[PDB]
């Protein structure tokens, strides 16, 4: 997270780290959405143009955590994945369309004060909040800046921007499974995930019931925090049906 | 940097 | 269920620092 702030103990109990397991290395964010999956963006286990191509056993995750680099002992939980199902339309070769995966732990892990479910939206909570200007909230361990890294989990708020501003920022082509976040250059205010953050959520705390929500997961972007560029996200609403048919049936 | 984690994990 | 409740926060009444940025945006 470039520009953002040290998260408090308990902030996002629902934020979950991807950790490869040899070399130990942080691969991407994730978020819990029950006791037993985990949310993630396709390309954090999927991208053959970088040779990248991660099984169950090439990872763990990490459930409950502040510290990047400690290992949080009686707090952390350490969890093996049991199946990676990745969208069967997840495009990339073009734009990351459909950017998701979920992940099945090998066992439900226990909630408490640092471990906790983010909730996914319903319809009239993704129209509702979905707007543009509105804020949402970013999390991740990763790089503080494009060109080091942090010691605890990081956070920015950034507000939604409109479709036209996201589709005139690039030249890759936008779909309605995405939609872009950040200041724009007058705003005088910065902020963006970077590197270590793809796969991360984006949250919305709804202001009718005070839940918070997953409306995105961390995508893709040109850079880290760039003047006239934004982070793109995976619209978690419009992919929803698909997140129910796996955890239906599987 | 990152410290070691149980072994059991890996 | 008890989804997107934080029981450090929402479950004990106490707001994180930077939250009320969020509800002020939402207009
Ligand atoms: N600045 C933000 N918010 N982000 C997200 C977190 C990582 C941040 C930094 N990451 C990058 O700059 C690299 C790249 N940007 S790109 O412009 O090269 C690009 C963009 C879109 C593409 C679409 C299809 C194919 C190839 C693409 C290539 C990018 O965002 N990626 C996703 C990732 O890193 O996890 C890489 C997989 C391509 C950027
Ligand atoms: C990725 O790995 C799986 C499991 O080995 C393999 O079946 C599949 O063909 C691979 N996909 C690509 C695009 O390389
Ligand atoms: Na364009
Ligand atoms: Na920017």
């Amino acid at each position: 997270i470039v520009e953002g702030s040290d998260a408090e103990i308990g902030m996002s109990p629902w934020q979950v780290m991807l950790f490869r397991k040899s070399p130990q290395e942080l691969l991407c964010g994730a978020s819990l959405i029950s006791d037993r999956w985990v949310l993630t963006a396709a390309h954090c286990l999927l991208y053959p143009p970088w040779d990248k191509n991660f099984t169950e056993n090439d990872l763990l995750v990490r459930i409950g955590k502040h510290s990047r680099t400690r290992y949080e002992r009686n707090i952390e939980k350490i969890s093996m994945l049991e199946k990676i199902y990745i969208h069967p339309r997840y495009n990339w070769r073009e734009n990351l369309d459909r950017d998701i995966a979920l992940m099945k732990l090998k066992k439900p892990v226990a909630f408490s004060d640092y471990i906790h479910p983010v909730c996914l939206p319903d319809r009239e909570t993704a129209a509702s909040l979905l707007q543009a200007g509105y804020k949402g909230r970013v999390t991740g361990w990763g790089n503080l800046k494009e060109t080091g890294q942090p010691s605890v989990l990081q956070v920015v708020n950034l507000p939604i921007v409109e479709r036209p501003v996201c589709k005139d920022s690039t030249r890759i082509r936008i779909t309605d499974n995405m939609f872009c976040a950040g200041y724009k250059p007058d705003e005088g205010k910065r902020g963006d995930a970077c590197e270590g953050d793809s796969g991360g959520p984006f949250v919305m705390k709804s202001p009718f019931n005070n839940r918070w929500y997953q409306m995105g997961i961390v995508s893709w972007g040109e850079g880290c925090d760039r003047d006239g560029k934004y982070g793109f996200y995976t619209h978690v609403f419009r992919l929803k049906k698909w997140i129910q048919k796996v955890i239906d049936q599987f | 940097d990152f410290e070691e984690i149980p072994e059991e994990y890996l | 269920a008890d989804c997107g409740l934080r029981p450090l926060f929402e479950k004990k009444s106490l707001e994180d620092k930077t939250e009320r940025e969020l509800l002020e945006s939402y207009i």
